[PDB]
């Protein structure tokens, strides 16, 4: 894979694990979002040090007000934090 | 008392 | 590296790559987004095979309407098509 | 249009 598409299956795969046990088999639940992001960036993403920090998320995901996270929403949050990371990086240069 | 990190807030 | 870590990292150099070399230091142009998405993503996403298809992601990303792409823009672009994908790949099961 | 892929522009 390139390393472009390297990432692509990336997420795509992981999302099954947590979205195809622990709740709907293609829909994610409230407590399936905060597994998947914590787990692996427990230390990063404003999640576990934040309860609070996981319910706005799911606020801004909750477009259509679900109470549940589609892969369509779960990707656009992973792809709009790691992108505000690259801004406030170069702010201490 | 503060938040040490609140950035994920930065999106919302 | 965690599996999400993994492709955070990467879209985020191989991004520098094009940017900072046929371009501005920190912001993409016209003809590097083209670039940067055919090289890897050549045979898959639609651009080469259609020149035009480019320009209706730029049109969708030109969002400040500067010609430019910013990794503010280009990440969302890659996060909207894969998403696209998994719904597309349901269709024929 | 099989000759050519127009599926981005479902983003659009
Ligand atoms: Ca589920
Ligand atoms: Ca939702
Ligand atoms: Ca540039
Ligand atoms: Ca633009």
């Amino acid at each position: 894979g390139s390393e472009l598409e390297t990432a692509m299956e990336t997420l795509i795969n992981v999302f099954h694990a947590h979205s195809g046990k622990e709740g709907d088999k293609y829909k994610l639940s409230k407590k399936e979002l905060k597994d998947l992001l914590q787990t692996e960036l427990s230390s990063f993403l404003d999640v576990q040090k934040d309860a609070d920090a996981v319910d706005k998320i799911m606020k801004e995901l909750d477009e259509n007000g679900d109470g549940e996270v589609d892969f369509q929403e779960f990707v656009v949050l992973v792809a709009a934090l790691t992108v505000a990371c690259n801004n406030f990086f170069w702010e201490n240069s | 008392t503060r938040t040490k990190i609140d950035w994920n807030k930065i999106l919302s």
